[PDB]
């Protein structure tokens, strides 16, 4: 129903347009101004999209198509070092972002190695509480192979490494190894969309998924509701105050004082609680939302 | 009519002059709100579609 | 409310990087600027570097009073010796020192002739083939103009050049030729003969890449200010490896204001930040090309690529369709318009394709500055505004001097340069002239603008920079993956 | 050995060839002990100085956030005849999500009479002991001629609640920092950490 | 519910062959998962074998033989077991128990 | 400088060699040394790189951190020898006495190198 | 070190003359002719 | 071949001096601005910022990689002795 879009265009009389996408009924998911140009993550319903053109046309702004904007993703590097942070793992998680993604850095504490290589139990849960984990491996064949038990999640998952053609259990994406320079060759570019096009296929099937038995409310509504009553998710210093999941939000307040009053939040004739499971997340204490489907 | 999208049809005879009240209820089929914020404060909509609240 | 500390965010377009024309790499403005890009330093180094001497004269001396036969076997050894004098090996005077050769690996002696039967037999080591490197219709071209002469293309290390001035490889090269001309065919070292040797190779046959600015300018030969512009535009090579006339004219276009606009004046005749956002607006993003295709475009929908006679009328028609548009196209885009922020940037974007399109009409290239001239005031009229106060000196005395015949004020566009009385202070005018000196003959299909011989010693594949693809190199060197010379590290302690 | 996750910005970066950062954003790195400040997302702050003390402190073990600031470059408004060029700025948003760190590390240029009034605009609204790395060879007294708390040299009247922790010097814009330098920084707030 | 994600060329198949896999009754539900039929596939029958999830929808033919083309309903995550150019046509999600519980008696009927 | 790296992987020899000179030019060693040849075996995990330079302490420095940079993270045990040749031997494992030998005729061999 | 004393900043050389000690925190500081604290660490005597 | 003579000649060629007193007059006369031993050690500062490639509070202004100027100083002198003294010897 509600089709997520970034519209790239300027501040000056973006406070119409805004207007018009709540006339609408949309909602505004992202805003960011940068000096005179603003950025907006945008869900409106499909019966407006070809109106919102109209109306994006007339601002002269830019309707950007993004297929990954409702969805948070995993980011998995070996460590935070020098080796595969500044430079390879930024351009994952940044090309991520250029599709509306919301990436998440998770650098294993064990994860360099060859056979001294491990993934804790708490990252484990870390990683599956997202919608899709991409791992950056690196660029020897044998070693890569002998690492195989660090992929061990239920989760759709996309594995990155040096050797164009790999031999492991799950997908894999070539050419795209441990290196120390800002991904900018066309070989490099052409393997980040090939990434880029295998999480995009795994999340569309886990849409349709997801569109067998749909939960009762959206995920984009439902926080917008928490946004309208919660009246503390305006002081969240975090960088997304709620991140809109596939089938869920994560809620960056603390668990301990907030899940009480998260979970008797009135929907439409529901409670929360009786609608989603509101549990604690291992990321920094905060709550994390599921949404249960129309079957119960 | 002055304007019309897909999900409403709004009136723009009084689109200058203010209020201060709020009703932030359900937008349902055939609601008819006064939005009372912004550049179209005072405008009239008919909505044709069942919509989100709006504190607008 | 109003809290004075808290900032104004600015430059945000400026930290974006820089798409460079006709390629596909990004890179940041700041590896553009004439010091931070090894190309560009690179490209200047190898045209300042590059001396043609005409080895007609001498032979004719060796023939006819040294009573010495000449064979292309002789030539073979005489290129063998040259080879090795001209980085600075010693051939006679026993006990000389000599230079390290790892401080000379880009100086070569290299040999072409339009004689079908002398190239032959020619040593293809040192032999510049012209009907391997050139289609066969721009060979023949190229033959026919230079005629059965041979010349000789000497470049002399780049590191001589960064070491000393420019004016200091004609004499370089006249010198390493007579030493191996008097070692190779076993002659008196020193005689009459000897100075008819010097005297040919030092003035009578050689062919310099700039004129020499004595007076006021104050400047040797073989430097930025005394290359004319159809001197720039047969440096580039674009010609012989493409087809589009637009391509073309835009190659030259980056050339001219890579050297005339950054190196030239915002070094040679200004100093500190100088003149990187005025060039790199010619040859960054595809502004300057989107304007020539929409010039080349109407040119050929209402008159065609030599359709017309340079008149009047046509050049109004043409540079006013052409300046409107690229006005319309700022309005319309406010990336565009953000992009060329400052309005010199934008007058010398839209006259340059003013002037392209001209010189596509009419194949007439001080036609092609009239229709620039007309675009600078009609672009005055449009916005209210041209550029920086003092941009404006040439576009104003332009109209009069661009057909005129007085004797300060006259000379066609592939003749004149950045000593042109008007052209001789002002930045966001010089590369762009070039690009339009070309584009007057990118319409008419010509192998080559000015010097068949500065075409021919240019498509050498042993030059440091490409002159294909200028703006590749420039890119590539931006990326810092381009390989230049004059580098002394053999002779330098480890740091 | 502990696991170190970062929450990236909710913005992409500028460009296609351009940088990965962006101005005006915040990427906290969940338990919060040190953010490096940058003044910009450009070449000259981003990656060649910043990421490499970022992936320094990450090495040493201590989790690292990077804000990069909205208005950064420039000097104060309340500079001797007030800014010229450009205003630097710091934002309340900025100052709070500052304010939950243990420690801050700021990098700064070359020119001392900018970077002084730009470190008492930075310290006037943080209150954690901040690490000054900058270029130019600077005293750490000549922040306490304006009034900037300063560990060695206090001065009569402060006008700032920050306290300039340590002035590290040598690490030039844009260039890569030298593992020599990486280690003092990593020293400094070891010591003046925990 | 069945429900197609990967194009490859089974989908084109299935599309019109599923009611040619009408009326066909469970073949077997070895360690080889749940597979119907048994109907005739002629999809280029590849010895190249790729990787399967749980509970995917399976056109893989079993035995390599055009006419035995067996409608695999794979239940547990099975690596290099079957043949085929690319067997992968969609995923079982819905009615997930109604796949499992089904018994070599028992038919699929009507599509 | 010359690279050169000596594996059986193909995609590893040239991401190493782009590696190798992106370290190099980012400390601005390529003028400073002759050659750096990096001996890959990933099969027992363990790694070579020996440098040549051209002809003080903060040089030796430059070049630690220049073998920090290119080595893996995972191989953490490594010790170097100097002896106007700079050899390291980088593993997850203890150095073993073949990989020491291996190292020395890496460095006699770039001794010779002309 | 004492009030109408002689000082100079070992690390820039900056001369002025003690004006007062105003211990702080279980802390030694020495206050000079410019109004700015010091450390007598970072102090010494010149005549 | 040798790097000292080309240095010699480098440090010849690169040098100009510039006296500063009919600045320094007609910035106190004409323009109405006070010139004193603080301002001058202002401007020294400005001028060895800007003199290699620098652009002063101009970020968006491209600039010279600093490494690649590590030579280029800006440097005062005067017969003048007090001037001398107040002045910063840094640069001196
Ligand atoms: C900042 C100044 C001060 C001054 O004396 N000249 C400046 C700055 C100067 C310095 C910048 C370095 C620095 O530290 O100042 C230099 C490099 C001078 C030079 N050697 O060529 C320069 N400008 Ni200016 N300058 C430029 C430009 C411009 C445009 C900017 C238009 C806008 O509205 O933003 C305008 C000229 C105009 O009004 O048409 C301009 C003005 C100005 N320019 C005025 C404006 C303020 C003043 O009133 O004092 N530059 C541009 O238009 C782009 C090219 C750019 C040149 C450097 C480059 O090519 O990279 C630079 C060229
Ligand atoms: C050598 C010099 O000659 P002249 O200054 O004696 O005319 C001559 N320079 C000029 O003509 C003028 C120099 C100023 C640089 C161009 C200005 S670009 S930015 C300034 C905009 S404005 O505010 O000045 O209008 C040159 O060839 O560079």
């Amino acid at each position: 129903m509600y089709q997520i879009i970034r519209y790239e265009g300027g501040v000056y009389k973006n406070n119409i347009l805004k207007e018009w996408i709540e006339d609408v009924g949309g909602f505004i998911i992202q805003e960011h101004v940068m000096q005179l140009d603003v950025y907006m993550t945008i869900a409106i319903p499909q019966n407006e999209i070809e109106n919102f053109k109209e109306e994006a046309k007339k601002y002269k702004g830019k309707i950007v198509e993004t297929p990954l904007a409702g969805i948070e993703i995993a980011i998995v590097s070996p460590s935070l070092s020098r080796h595969h942070l500044p430079h390879i793992a930024c351009d994952v998680s940044e090309y991520v972002r250029k599709f509306g993604a919301k990436p998440n850095m998770i650098g294993l504490a064990h994860g360099a190695g060859k056979n001294i290589s491990e993934i804790r139990e708490k990252e484990k849960r870390l990683i599956q509480e997202h919608d899709i984990a991409i791992y950056v491996m690196g660029n020897f064949e044998s070693c890569i192979l002998d690492k195989t038990h660090l992929f061990k999640v239920d989760i759709p998952l996309v594995v990155t490494g040096g050797p164009e053609t790999l031999d492991i259990p799950y997908t894999y994406v070539g050419n795209l190894g441990r290196r120390a320079q800002r991904l900018r060759k066309g070989e490099e570019i052409r393997a980040l969309r090939q990434m880029i096009d295998e999480v995009t296929k795994k999340i569309n099937d886990k849409r349709m998924e997801l569109s067998y038995d749909p939960p009762i409310i959206p995920p984009v509504v439902l926080k917008d509701e928490i946004e309208k009553r919660i009246d503390e998710v305006r002081g969240i210093l975090a960088p997304m105050p709620i991140v809109t999941q596939l089938d869920g939000l994560r809620i960056k307040m603390d668990y301990d004082r907030n899940h009480e009053e998260i979970e008797n939040v009135k929907i439409g004739k529901y409670l929360l609680k009786d609608i989603a499971y509101v549990t604690r997340s291992e990321m920094k204490n905060y709550i994390l939302i599921k949404l249960k489907s129309t079957s119960e | 009519i002055s304007e019309n999208t897909n999900t409403y049809v709004a009136d723009c005879r009084l689109q200058t002059l203010f209020i201060d009240e709020e009703n932030p209820e359900d937008r349902d089929r055939g609601t008819i709100t006064v939005r009372n914020i912004g550049n179209g404060v005072g405008k009239v909509y008919i909505y044709q579609e069942s919509r989100a609240s709006s504190l607008s | 409310l109003y809290n004075p500390d808290i900032g104004v965010p600015l430059g945000q377009r400026k930290l974006m990087p820089y798409k460079l024309s006709n390629t596909d790499d990004y890179c940041e403005g700041d590896d553009l600027h004439f010091l931070n890009n090894a190309a560009i330093q690179q490209l200047w180094d190898d045209i300042r570097r590059t001396v043609i001497v005409g080895m007609d004269t001498a032979h004719s001396v060796l023939e006819k009073r040294l009573g010495v036969e000449v064979t292309p076997e002789t030539i073979n050894e005489y290129m063998h010796t040259i080879n090795h004098s001209l980085p600075g090996g010693a051939v006679v005077q026993e006990h000389m020192v000599e230079v390290h050769p790892s401080l000379a690996w880009d100086c070569y002696a290299r040999i072409f002739t339009g004689d079908d039967e002398l190239a032959d037999e020619l040593d293809s080591r040192f032999l510049i083939d012209i009907n391997k490197l050139f289609p066969e219709e721009q060979a023949e071209t190229l033959k026919a103009a230079i005629g059965k002469k041979t010349y000789q293309v000497s470049r002399v290390p780049s590191l001589v050049g960064r070491v000393c001035d420019g004016g200091t490889i004609s004499r370089w090269s006249a010198m390493q030729i007579g030493m191996s001309f008097i070692t190779a065919y076993k002659l008196c070292a020193g005689e009459a003969a000897t100075a008819d040797f010097s005297y040919a190779s030092k003035h009578a046959d050689v062919i310099q890449m700039g004129n020499a600015l004595p007076g006021r300018r104050a400047r040797g030969p073989n430097e930025p200010g005394g290359i004319r512009f159809g001197i720039l535009s047969d440096v580039v090579q674009t010609t012989r490896v493409s087809e589009d006339p637009v391509e073309q004219s835009l190659e030259v276009v980056a050339t001219g204001a890579a050297l005339y606009d950054q190196i030239w004046l915002g070094a040679y005749m200004s100093g500190g930040i100088g003149f990187t956002q005025y060039a790199t607006a010619s040859y960054t993003d595809d502004i300057l090309d989107d304007f020539s295709y929409y010039a080349l475009d109407y040119v050929e929908k209402k008159y065609g690529r030599m359709g017309t006679k340079a008149t009047m009328d046509v050049v109004e028609d043409v540079a006013g369709e052409v300046t409107l548009y690229a006005l319309e196209q700022y309005d319309d885009y406010p990336a565009l318009l953000e992009d060329h922020f400052g309005g010199s940037q934008r007058a010398a974007v839209a006259a340059a394709a003013s002037g392209i399109g001209v010189c596509m009409a009419t194949g007439n290239s001080n036609a092609g500055v009239n229709g620039w001239y007309l675009s600078q005031i009609l672009h005055k009229e449009y916005h209210s505004r041209l550029g920086f106060y003092g941009y404006d000196l040439q576009d104003q005395c332009g109209a009069s001097n661009s057909l005129a015949i007085r004797n300060d004020e006259a000379a066609p566009l592939e003749l004149r340069g950045p000593n042109y009385p008007n052209y001789a202070m002002n930045v966001g005018h010089q590369g762009e002239y070039a690009g339009i000196a070309q584009a007057a003959h990118s319409a008419r299909g010509d192998a080559f603008a000015l010097n068949p011989l500065v075409k021919v010693a240019f498509a050498d594949p042993m030059l440091v920079f490409d002159f294909s693809k200028p703006r590749k190199e420039i890119a590539r060197g931006a990326l810092r993956e381009f390989e230049a010379a004059g580098e002394r590290d053999v002779i330098l302690p480890a740091k | 050995r502990k696991e170190q996750i970062v929450d990236c910005r909710a913005v992409m970066g500028l460009g296609e060839g351009g940088g990965l950062a962006q101005r005006g954003t915040f990427a906290e790195g969940l338990r919060n002990d040190v953010v490096v400040v940058a003044m910009s997302p450009g070449r000259r702050h981003i990656t060649k100085p910043v990421c490499e003390i970022t992936y320094g402190i990450r090495e040493a073990g201590i989790q690292t956030s990077v804000l990069v600031l909205d208005a950064g470059g420039g000097i104060p408004s309340d500079a001797p005849q007030g800014s010229l060029g450009s205003t630097f700025g710091l934002k309340p948003e900025e100052a709070k999500q500052v304010n939950r760190h243990k420690l801050c590390v700021i990098h700064f240029g070359n020119v001392k009479s900018h970077i002084i009034y730009k470190a008492r605009l930075f310290l006037k609204y943080v209150d954690i002991p901040t690490i000054i790395v900058c270029q130019t060879p600077v005293d750490m007294e000549d922040f306490a001629a304006i009034g900037i708390k300063t560990k060695n040299v206090m001065p009569l009247e402060s006008k700032t609640e920050g306290k300039i922790v340590e002035i590290i010097t040598g690490v030039i814009r844009g260039e890569s920092a030298p593992q020599k330098k990486i280690d003092e920084i990593i020293e400094s707030i070891k010591k003046h950490l925990g | 519910v069945v429900g197609i994600t990967e194009e490859n060329e089974t989908v084109d198949f299935w599309n019109k062959n599923y009611k040619s896999f009408e009326d066909k009754s469970l073949i077997w539900k070895s360690i080889s998962d749940v597979s119907f039929g048994s109907i005739e596939i002629p999809l280029p029958v590849s010895s190249v074998k790729q990787n399967f999830k749980k509970w995917d929808v399976v056109l893989s033919v079993s035995g390599l033989d055009t006419s035995e083309g067996n409608l695999i309903f794979v239940q547990r995550d099975v690596l290099e077991l079957y043949g085929l150019e690319n067997p992968k046509i969609g995923i079982l999600i819905g009615g997930k128990r109604v796949l499992k519980t089904l018994t070599a008696d028992d038919r699929i009927i009507s599509i | 400088a010359y690279i050169d790296v000596e594996c059986n992987d193909e995609a590893g020899k040239a991401i190493y060699e782009r590696i190798i000179q992106t370290s190099l030019e980012d400390l601005v060693l390529g003028k400073s040394i002759i050659k750096a040849k990096m001996i890959c075996k990933q099969d027992v995990p363990y790694f070579i790189i020996g440098i040549l330079p051209k002809s003080k302490e903060d040089f030796i420095d430059r070049v630690l951190d220049f073998m920090n940079r290119v080595f893996p993270e995972g191989m953490r045990i490594r010790k170097t020898i100097r002896d106007k040749t700079i050899v390291m031997v980088a593993s997850e494992k203890p150095i073993e006495e073949e990989w020491m030998n291996e190292a020395v005729k890496l460095q006699e061999e770039l001794k010779i190198f002309k | 070190i004492e009030i109408g004393s002689y000082v100079r900043y070992i690390n820039t050389g900056t001369h002025g003359t003690v004006k007062a000690i105003e211990p702080k925190n279980d802390e030694e500081w020495v206050l000079l002719e410019n109004d700015i604290y010091y450390r007598p660490e970072l102090l010494e005597l010149v005549e």
